[PDB]
């Protein structure tokens, strides 16, 4: 009642935890641009496009953010 | 078997026997609204329509939508035996019903190679004579010429004419329409040489089991066939007007490539990598059975090169004739790398240095004597051992011419021209014809089976076009072997698009980095008009595997192919590795 | 020219009052942009028809139904509680067509084969040892013993049933592999499984037409296709059976009408057709249809289910009888597993674009589970054997040609059936002469189209009809007769008469397959012949 | 092996050999606890509340409208570029030689340009019976979702995605033995339509026995569902019958009711007052363009909605029929076996009497894991309907293995064959139910459901938002399944969790960790105050909902809806 | 000339005005089966501000230009939004995806807005959405006679005519550039 045939797989804390990465001078900014990154692309329709449109797409969005800038 | 004629119209095309006895002919049609052959009688042929005449039919071929006729229009003449005339064909055709029409992408590539196969090739053919055959083999058989009794093995065209065969299998006004054509050379000269008429001939043949552009097919497989295999003979006719009897003779030789198993891997530079397979026991003795079989004994010469690249093959093919231990196989060796100045007295010195071994007996050929209406009243003596020539990894034809040359002093002296103990080599412009003609003979075997032509020697110094041809296929095997090989599969039928799991062959799919190199090296080397450019040339050699133009309709054996993708399953690019059963040496 | 002014004005001046207040409205507007009259009058129009737009009231939209507004609520209730429904099922007739349930035999703890005992009438009586010849089963390859290993094995492995539909984890391995030994076996590109056989011509048809395409069908065809016909939404047309001068100069007159209109887009045309009918059991012409489809630009829609593995020299259906290529001839095939293969399900074939299609906009494969696994597999190793040898089909289409030739020669039966089968086929089917059932039942079968027709367009509750009952028992007489004084058992043709919309008359049929001998079948013939007339014979 | 990538093929798997005790293991897991179980009271005859539904910020919704803009501007272009200049590519949708094209390109404009493009996450061939562990074929996506090459190499995955809510989908049971002792006793072929021959005593019994389980008089059984319904209701409807149905019916009750002939009308899901309003028009106005009363009156519903998840208001609908003379339909295939104190379904949740509806449907494959599907009623009814039907006389019968497996699972459930191993199932599948409920409302997410219905969405609103966590899942060895506009409406997205019977606490919990995990990533929690008892906002740490979340999903103070 | 048993036949129009004909029994049967998506998204949550946005970000975004005058960025958004409203609405007739048996084949997103009721709540506001535009437009940027003109001439025949419940099931037929429209 304890064996059967499926090999799991651990979360990604455990696995930084087991690698010994847990130190904040580099994580931090390490998370900070992966959620920023993440934010930026998951409410933008770019799953469903293709990557010649989304090149411009990209480059649209950055010439608006640099000028308003 | 002759010309034919054809109509073409809004319903299809039809065909019919140009010259023959007006009674009820069979015509065929080819259907335009399911792409369909039919027979059908006399009364059907289209009278308002322009009568078109071609010299033969070639066959039906059936690509992935349509179907298309290969047709020859116009021969040429090129030599007369004994009445016969062989033919060689000069302009080509491809026929389809539809007038006009929108075709795909892939349609229009197998067009380019169906024309590409038909631009470099040398077709020869007879109404009357077989030449699929030899005279051993026309001898045991009747003195009728039909696709029956033909060799399967020589006959060029087979898969296209399926259709032509499915219909004749109890039909004999089909006979007419199956026409055996072979891949190679055909060519008599007449001469006299002491008041008595001579014709002298010489035919080259290619089998079919096997393809050729050089590196990509060598060895055996598993089936015992080995790559480039092709037969020559050197037929011969004599008049005596001292006499009543007409004289004909044959000699026979056989070219081929060592049985066992090795390949050449091809990269960015001028030599190319050996590689050497498993084991090879049951392919071997297969191939030696099958050769013992039908041409009898077999003697084997194995010339071969420097030691330096070439030497692991040679050890490998010796343990292998010692382990067959076989007494009607019987090896001898030659090795020739002090030649100068194409001075081949030591062709001489081995001949008289062979013989020695099992005695190869100038009887051993073909004899007959045939009287003036043709009936091959008797015949004198059949031939029994062959020799096989292994060579070049050139030399083949210059063995091959020495040992006929020799053979045909005692053909002479057997039909009573020249007494015994005279050379008839005396004459120049005798001599200059038989050279003319091997010459001709290498020249074509050359260019049908690795690009340009080889080095020539003709009568009685051209170091620049010899330089020329070395650059120029240098070139050709690097970048456009692709697809004449492709064109070789989907003709000799090795490939058939009549599948919905295969999906199109031809887009690229390397991955893009790989594509940019060449275009990065062309931008850098015109604004350069070079840190840059030589990364990118260092980068370019340094993975040469990845930019040889590979054959993609049929696969080679010493490669597989890796597929890369991401973390989420997407397709990204594929690349080219060595197989782990070949090893280096 | 002046009636136009005058509404104009007249119009504009009713909503002025309308709105509550309008004319300090206008007074502004005119003051602010008094220099220009254009502007002034642009914006007095557009903020007026804005402001009278907003304040109306919804309106809805004329329906087939008329409004009553002028009820009071009394009447309302009046109206409510005098209404009176009708019984669900009418229960007046169910004790007249009662006799056909008690009629049904039952097999008792044994599989369905060539000797059975059953049971009928609740158990009352039992007859042990019958000789079957109403099985529907043609070539019994799936009572082997290598087909029930492999069924076996299957159920051990897979489990019994799948769990899910094909859209999303429904569909595993050995359905892509039946499908591709389907394709490979029948030469062509594409085949669709389907559940029930029953129901895939009317899921596929609807599939491909649309309002406005047109078909034409056959005079006479199963329900099935009248189904489909009908889910079509189509314009349909009919032609005679088996006629192809009407079938050519209907198509000629269609063709010419549609080249007079100059339509800017050409609609989509289809042939619907069948094999072996289910009905008649005769054999439809392949050549002509596919000489007329080719000239006037139509496809072909085929529903074979009785044809599949009775026909052509190894049983590969109706194309190759007549010699000919199932890629080209046929458009769309339907067929069915449960008759000749021996196992439930059903199949379509075609080119690759219509699977495509099918495995999308087609609504009994999206909406329905997917067949388990043994079916598939046992029908997979059937495949593979009828590839193997081909000897139960001779002997198949030697049975049956003996057996038609026995009931088509004699001469004490011309006066009263007659067999309208084919010697292809087989299933023989017996019909009454309309000579003797005039004169017995007293009428005909234009007159019962006729009768059935006006009742059913005049949408009536009660359809019931005497003389086709009568005749029904007289045929149900027969067989009692033949399965008591004789153990032999055949079958009636079960059909529904309020469902059918084709002209149809009741018959007899008698089935057969590969696994008896001639003796047995010579010897249940005489005993058939000898019973009808016995039984049939005049006073 | 040097031709490129253009082999497309899906290859046959040989099984793998384990022992006894894994495959047991690996098909039906074991109890962890006695107290994992619960047991579900009737409600004693009192209507549902209305029901409570959340919602996002308004800013969540506004970047679903312009992403959709965005991807149909898109799409259009695309098709118009390509079908003016390059024809050659896009043969297969243009007129050749005189004949239409199969089809035209504005009807299949959203299969073409959005669903393709995630083509990958909606068909997966898999192998071997499915259970709680499900093995899947590994596949590579050529092109973009055109084609597929397989390299022949399986993994097990949980799987969330298989219709099995009581668990009888085995290889090693009573079950299979009564279907291999059916297999060696009866054959596989069927002798034909079930009028003329075709009917054994087993079908006799099993009849009977769906009769006596279900609580009516009599009964008849069918070998498809969507058959069944197709062809059942022109039977007994004509033109002048009205047929008044709820909004979210099966596809093949609205076939059926298109093939009757009859009028139809619809009403809003959940709206009671609509519903009598409907009615007391219908009734006075009467039949179009002759005025004249409608013969009959006819309502069709359903038990339970598989993607809202919610029950249908019984009592009020019998109030109703009573009240106006109606007659009442009910097709029930999700809560046939899975709900109700004993398993009976609808009717005993409510405390309904069986003898107030009039048919009751339902099919097999949802729960007993065999394909088929039965109708009860009355006696004279049934007595009518077995010679009015078409599918009797014109189709073909029921083999014997699937109705072996079918009686062997009724018997199983009824309490004959095996002592106590139905009401364990019961309480299993019960209790998982409240658990991943309750702690997916805890966590922050947004959830559908009745507390205690076997399916659960998670809404997903971004189009985006739903191709990646797919993947995600799938990169942790878990299956899901999700859907789309044109089946749901275009704000709301959705993915369905069926939970089973054979799954464990610890398997959940591991799930909650994964999913808790993707959503933080993803940004998917967007709770409110309406989805809470207390009425504020709630954001849990993981361990303390794993730790306290058992012991008070016992509870029916929790839930709000 | 032989009679269909069954008859489902598009005819078309004969005249330069027509109206489209009224249905049938099975047609409005076919109609009534199955609610429309087409028309049903726009009583949904969030589908009124989503025009004021778009409205915004138009203009915000043609400001940006650098020679861009404040007339011509006026005039630009209005020629944007007005054109983008009018092929959405009325220009494709039809369902893009497969109805039961093509029972919307003749009428617009208009016409099936709300089932075809008029004066709801939603063809007011879509109705006075172009109007405050316009008003807003000409008063905060001065224009000239020509640039007014044709703002009007654009705002009257693009955006508001059709709305009208008096053009409501209309067909103009020109026998020139215009193909005939199907009537039934
Ligand atoms: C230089 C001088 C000025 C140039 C002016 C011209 C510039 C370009 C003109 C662009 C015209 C075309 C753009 C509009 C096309 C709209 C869609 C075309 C196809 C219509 C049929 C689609 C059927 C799908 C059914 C459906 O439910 N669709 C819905 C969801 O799927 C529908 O897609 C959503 O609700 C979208 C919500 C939009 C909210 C309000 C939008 C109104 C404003 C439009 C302005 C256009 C601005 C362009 C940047
Ligand atoms: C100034 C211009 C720009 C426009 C917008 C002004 C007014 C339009 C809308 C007016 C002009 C004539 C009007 C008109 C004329 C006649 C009738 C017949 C009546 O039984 C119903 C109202 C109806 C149908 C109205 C509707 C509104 C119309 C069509
Ligand atoms: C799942 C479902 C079906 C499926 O029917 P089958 O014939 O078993 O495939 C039928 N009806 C409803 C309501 C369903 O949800």
């Amino acid at each position: 009642q304890h064996k059967s045939s499926m090999v799991y797989i651990p979360t990604t804390k455990e696995a930084k935890r087991r690698n010994g990465k847990s130190e904040g001078i580099l994580n931090t900014i390490e998370e900070v641009v992966e959620k920023l990154y993440w934010t930026y692309y998951i409410h933008l329709p770019f799953y469903l496009m293709a990557s010649f449109d989304s090149f411009f797409l990209h480059v649209f969005f950055l010439t608006i953010f640099s000028l308003s800038f | 078997t002759g010309p034919i004629v054809y109509v073409q119209n809004a319903d299809g095309i039809f065909f019919k026997l140009a010259e023959g006895k007006g009674t009820n002919d069979a015509v065929i049609h080819l259907a335009n609204q399911d792409q369909g052959v039919r027979v059908l009688g006399a009364e059907e042929f289209p009278v308002q329509g322009e009568v078109v005449k071609i010299a033969s039919l070639m066959g039906f071929i059936k690509l992935k939508l349509n179907r298309y006729a290969i047709i020859a229009n116009t021969v040429e003449e090129t030599g007369r035996f004994n009445g016969h005339v062989f033919y060689r064909v000069l302009q080509h055709s491809i026929v389809s019903t539809k007038f006009n029409s929108r075709i795909d992408s892939e349609e229009a590539e197998y067009i380019k190679l169906l024309e590409l196969h038909l631009k470099n090739s040398t077709f020869y053919f007879s109404y009357t004579y077989d030449l699929t055959n030899s005279l051993q083999r026309n001898e045991k058989v009747g003195p009728a010429a039909s696709w029956k009794t033909a060799d399967e093995r020589f006959f060029w065209n087979h898969y296209l004419t399926e259709d032509l065969r499915n219909f004749a299998h109890q039909d004999p006004r089909i006979d007419s329409f199956i026409q055996p054509v072979i891949y190679g050379y055909a060519k008599t000269v007449d001469a006299v040489l002491n008041a008595t008429p001579i014709v002298l001939g010489l035919i080259t043949r290619r089998s079919i089991f096997r393809a050729g552009t050089r590196y990509f097919r060598r060895g055996v497989d598993k089936d015992g066939n080995v790559g480039n295999f092709n037969e020559t003979e050197q037929i011969l006719l004599a008049e005596n007007p001292e006499s009543e009897k007409i004289h004909v003779f044959s000699f026979l030789q056989t070219r081929g490539s060592v049985p066992i198993y090795w390949a050449e891997i091809n990269n960015l530079k001028y030599k190319p990598n050996l590689v050497l397979g498993e084991n090879s026991l049951d392919a071997t003795k297969k191939h030696f059975d099958q050769q013992k079989e039908l041409y009898g004994d077999n003697y084997l010469v194995n010339l071969v090169n420097q030691k330096g690249h070439e030497l692991p093959v040679k050890e490998g093919y010796e343990s292998v004739v010692h382990a067959l231990n076989d007494p009607k196989i019987h090896y001898v060796y030659f090795d020739f790398h002090h030649e100068c100045r194409k001075m081949q007295w030591h062709r001489v010195k081995l001949l008289i240095d062979h013989l020695e071994k099992l005695g190869l007996s100038n009887e051993d050929f073909f004899h007959k004597v045939i009287d003036s209406n043709g009936n091959t009243v008797e015949i004198v003596n059949e031939q029994h051992s062959v020799v096989r020539t292994n060579c070049m990894d050139d030399r083949t034809n210059v063995v091959q011419s020495v040992l006929a040359q020799w053979v045909l002093q005692k053909e002479f002296e057997s039909a009573d021209v020249v007494a015994t103990g005279s050379t008839w080599e005396d004459n120049a412009p005798l001599l200059t014809s038989y050279q003319n003609l091997w010459a001709d003979n290498a020249d074509a075997v050359s260019v049908a089976y690795s690009g340009t032509g080889a080095l020539k020697t003709d009568f009685t110094l051209g170091a620049f076009n010899d330089f020329l041809n070395s650059a120029s296929r240098y070139y050709q095997n690097n970048w456009t072997d692709g697809p004449r090989q492709d064109s070789y599969d989907l003709f000799l039928g090795g490939f058939r698009p009549h599948t919905a799991s295969i999906k199109s062959p031809f887009p690229d799919r390397r991955p893009v980095y790989i594509q940019l190199i060449p275009m990065i090296i062309c931008a850098a080397l015109t604004v350069l008009g070079s840190i840059v450019l030589a990364l990118s040339t260092k980068f370019m050699f340094k993975n040469g595997i990845q930019f040889v133009n590979w054959p993609k309709l049929v696969d080679v054996g010493f490669l597989v192919v890796h597929q890369t993708h991401d973390k989420e399953q997407q397709f990204k690019g594929l690349k080219y590795a060595q197989s782990p059963k070949f090893s280096k040496p | 020219i002046v009636t136009t002014s005058s509404y104009l004005w007249y119009y504009f001046n009713l909503v002025l009052t309308q709105i509550p207040g309008g004319q300090f409205i206008v007074s502004y507007i005119k003051k602010s942009h008094h220099d220009d009259p254009y502007r002034t009058t642009v914006e007095i129009g557009l903020i007026l028809y804005g402001i009278i737009y907003y304040l109306s009231k919804p309106q809805q939209k004329k329906s087939l139904q008329a409004q009553k507004p002028n009820l009071s609520p009394q009447e309302i209730d009046a109206l409510i509680e005098d209404w009176e429904p009708e019984p669900l099922v009418d229960p007046s007739a169910t004790d007249e067509q009662s006799w056909r349930v008690a009629k049904t035999p039952v097999t008792m703890e044994m599989p369905i084969q060539n000797h059975i005992t059953i049971t009928r009438n609740n158990l009352q009586e039992k007859y042990t040892n019958v000789f079957n010849l109403a099985s529907n089963n043609f070539l019994q390859l799936s009572a082997t013993e290598p087909v029930k290993e492999v069924v076996k094995t299957t159920i051990k492995n897979y489990g019994v049933g799948a769990c899910g539909p094909a859209g999303f984890y429904g569909n595993q391995d050995v359905h892509y592999t039946l499908e591709y030994d389907l394709a490979q076996f029948f030469g062509t590109q594409g085949s669709v499984l389907y559940g029930q056989d029953f129901c895939a011509a009317p899921s596929v048809l609807p599939a491909f037409t649309k309002r406005g395409d047109v078909i034409v069908a056959d005079d006479q065809v199963s329900l099935p296709v009248q189904n489909a016909l009908q889910l079509s939404r189509s314009t349909v047309y009919y032609f005679n059976h088996n006629d192809m001068n009407s079938l050519e100069c209907l198509l000629n007159e269609l063709t010419e009408q549609e080249k007079l209109e100059k339509l800017p887009a050409i609609p989509r045309k289809f042939i619907v057709t069948e094999g072996i009918f289910h009905n008649s059991g005769d054999l439809a012409p392949l050549p002509e249809l596919t000489k007329l489809k080719n000239k006037y630009k139509f496809r072909l829609f085929v529903d074979e289910t009785f044809s599949i593995g009775v026909l052509g020299a190894t049983g590969r259906g109706l194309s190759e009888h007549f010699n000919m290529d199932r890629a080209t001839a046929i458009d769309i095939t339907v067929g069915s597993m449960a008759t000749a293969l021996g196992s439930t399900g059903g199949f379509v074939l075609g080119d690759s674009v219509m699977c495509l299609h099918q495995r999308i906009g087609s609504n009994a494969y999206c909406f329905s589970a997917c067949l388990p696994a043994y079916t598939v597999t046992s029908v997979s190793k059937v495949l593979k054997l009828m590839d193997s040898n081909n000897d139960a089909v001779q002997t198949l289409q030697k049975l049956s040609k003996s057996l038609h030739d026995s009931f088509a020669s004699d001469d004490s039966l011309r006066s009263y059936v007659i067999v309208t089968s084919s010697p292809v086929s087989a299933v023989l089917h017996l019909q009454l002469t309309p000579a003797y059932r005039s004169r017995k039942f007293g009428y005909t079968c234009e007159q019962l189209f006729e009768t059935m027709s006006a009742l059913q367009k005049k949408s009536q509750t009660n359809k019931f009809i005497e003389p086709y009952e009568e005749e029904e028992k007289f045929l149900q007489s027969i067989v009692d007769h033949a399965l008591i004084n004789y153990n032999v058992l055949i079958t009636r043709n079960t059909i529904v008469l309020k469902q059918e919309t084709l002209p149809i008359v009741p018959s007899l049929k008698i089935c057969c397959n590969a696994a008896m001998s001639p003796e047995e079948l010579k010897n249940a013939c005489e005993s058939v012949k000898q019973s009808i007339l016995a039984c049939c014979q005049e006073s | 092996m040097s031709t490129p990538a253009n082999y497309t093929r899906v290859p046959l798997c040989e099984p793998e050999e384990l022992p006894d005790d894994i495959q047991k293991e690996n098909e039906y897991g074991t109890l962890d606890s006695p107290g994992h179980l619960y047991q579900v009271k009737s409600r004693h005859g009192k209507p549902l509340p209305e029901p409570v539904v959340d919602t996002p910020p308004y800013y969540i919704s506004l970047l679903t409208y312009l992403n959709y803009l965005i991807l149909i501007i898109l799409g259009h272009v695309h098709d118009f570029l390509g079908m003016t200049f390059q024809k050659n590519k896009h043969l297969d949708l243009l007129e050749h030689d005189g004949l239409a094209p199969w089809f035209s390109n504005f009807e299949s404009f959203y299969v073409r340009r959005i669903k393709m493009r995630i083509d990958d996450c909606f068909s997966r061939p898999t192998t071997g019976v499915p259970g709680r562990f499900i093995r899947c074929i590994d596949r590579i996506s050529h092109n973009i979702n055109e084609y597929f090459t397989y390299s022949g190499a399986v993994y097990p995955c949980m799987n969330l995605s298989s219709y099995n809510y009581l668990g009888f989908a085995q290889s090693k049971g009573q079950c299979t033995d009564a279907a291999l002792e059916s297999v060696d006793k009866y054959s596989i072929q069927s002798g034909g339509p079930r009028a003329q021959i075709g009917t054994t005593d087993l079908h006799i019994k099993a009849e009977k026995l769906v009769a006596r389980f279900i609580g009516k008089e009599d009964a008849l059984v069918f070998s498809m569902g969507y058959g069944t319904n197709a062809n059942l209701f022109n039977a007994f409807l004509d033109k002048k019958c009205l047929v008044i149905s709820d909004e979210l019916n099966h596809t093949s009750i609205r076939t059926g009711v298109r093939l009757s002939g009859a009028a139809v009308r619809t009403f809003k899901h959940g709206d009671m007052v609509g519903l009598e309003k409907l009615i007391r028009e219908q009734i006075v106005l009467g039949q179009p363009k002759t005025n004249r009363p409608w013969k009959k009156i006819l309502i069709c519903a359903e038990g339970l909605f598989s993607m809202e998840g919610t029950l249908c208001n019984l009592p009020k609908l019998v109030e109703l029929k009573k009240k106006y003379k109606c007659y009442l339909f009910i097709d029930e295939a999700h809560s046939i076996g899975a709900m109700g104190p004993t398993g009976r379904g609808v009717c005993e949740i409510f405390g309904v009497d069986p003898k107030d509806v009039d048919i009751l449907m339902g099919t097999f494959t949802k729960s007993f894991g065999a394909a088929g599907g039965y109708i009860a009623a009355d006696q004279w009814i049934i007595d009518r309907l077995r010679l009015d039907l078409t599918t009797v006389s014109y189709s073909e019968s029921m083999p014997a293995p699937v109705l072996a497996q079918t009686i062997s699972s009724l018997q199983t459930i009824s309490g004959e064959i095996c002592p106590g191993q139905g009401t364990e199932r019961l309480q299993r599948i019960a209790f998982n139910s409240r658990y991943l409920r309750l702690a997916l409302q805890r966590l922050g997410f947004i959830v559908y459901g009745v507390a205690d219905s076997p399916v659960i969405p998670l809404l997903l609103y971004c189009p985006s938002k739903m191709p990646a966590f797919s993947r995600m899942m799938l990169q942790r060895r878990i299956a899901v399944v999700v859907v789309a506009y044109p089946a749901t409406p275009l704000i709301e997205s959705r993915v369905r969790f069926c939970m089973s019977a054979s799954l464990t606490k610890e398997d959940i919990d591991y799930l909650l960790r994964h999913v808790s995990e993707v959503g933080d990533k993803l940004n998917l929690k967007s709770n409110s105050g309406k989805s809470s008892y207390d009425g504020k906002r709630q954001r849990w740490d993981i361990e303390e909902v794993i730790r306290r979340t058992p012991e008070d999903c016992k509870d029916d103070k929790y839930f709000v809806n | 000339t032989t009679e269909p048993v069954k008859d489902h036949r598009r005819r078309r129009a004969a005249a330069i005005i027509s109206h489209v004909e009224p249905e049938t029994f099975e047609d409005e049967n076919d109609q009534q089966l199955l609610p429309n998506m087409n028309a049903t998204w726009v009583d949904q949550r969030g589908a009124w501000i989503i025009h004021v946005v778009i409205i915004i970000l138009l203009k915000l975004f043609y400001n940006l230009f650098p020679g861009v005058t404040t007339e011509w960025s006026w005039t630009l958004t209005n020629m944007t939004y007005v054109i983008g409203s009018y092929v959405m609405f009325h220009l494709i007739k039809g369902t893009p995806f497969d109805f039961n048996g093509g029972a919307y084949d003749n009428l617009t997103m208009w016409e099936q807005i709300d089932d075809e009721t008029l004066y709801t709540p939603s063809r007011k506001f879509l109705i006075s959405v172009p109007i405050a535009l316009f008003l807003v437009s000409t008063h905060y940027a001065h224009y000239d006679l020509k640039l007014f003109s044709w703002n009007c001439f654009l705002t009257t025949f693009g955006a508001v005519v059709p709305k009208l419940p008096v053009t409501h099931r209309l067909r103009i037929s020109i026998p020139g550039i215009t193909g005939r429209a199907q009537i039934s």
